[PDB]
């Protein structure tokens, strides 16, 4: 009888690595979509187009505008909520959206507790390692009415990790 | 306010 520690990915950014555990047991579709886009190089070259100190940093848009991106299936998909998955700590990873069931590819990472998002945005991950990298991202000189970082900071490429207990 | 949308950014 073996154990499966599940899948996780490491975001290789211009300012460091961020390792994210992906809750594939709870949010299956969100999990497969994230892993698939990650493997297709979809996020390679993506910048964090909106960084709000104390709130969250958002990315996942190839176009870099703020209204781009889509799912591996090429069509927005349903939300996946769980009463045990909440924006209660610094480092939760969730899917941005424009209302119920409009999940595509954009996602964000919280800089702290953000209870008003619970049950409104699908949380599918958590930063397990590389918290340092999050601090660098937060204290980044940004615009002021757009929060667009002054200097572009990208996600160079992504490493997918398999079951740690294989 | 503090929302995470994709396109129409609101307050």
């Amino acid at each position: 009888s073996r154990v499966d520690g599940g899948m996780s990915v490491t975001l290789h950014t211009d300012v460091g690595d961020i390792k994210i555990e992906v809750f594939c047991e709870r949010t299956p579709k969100t999990c497969e979509n994230f892993l698939a886009l990650c493997a297709s190089n979809y996020y390679n070259g993506c910048i964090f187009h909106r960084n709000i100190k104390g709130f969250m940093v958002q990315t996942g848009d190839p176009t870099g505008t703020g209204r781009g991106g889509n799912s591996i299936w090429g069509k927005k998909f349903e939300d996946e909520y769980s009463e045990y998955l909440k924006h209660n700590v610094r480092g939760v990873v969730s899917m941005a959206n424009n209302g119920p069931n409009t999940n595509g590819s954009q996602f964000f990472i919280t800089y702290g507790k953000q209870p008003h998002l619970d049950m409104k945005y699908t949380v599918f991950g958590k930063v397990i390692d590389g918290l340092e990298t999050l601090d660098e991202l937060e204290k980044l000189p940004v615009n002021e009415k757009t929060y667009r970082p002054l200097n572009d900071v990208h996600i160079k490429d992504i490493t997918i990790h398999a079951n740690p207990f294989a | 306010x503090l929302l995470v949308t994709a396109g129409l950014v609101l307050a």
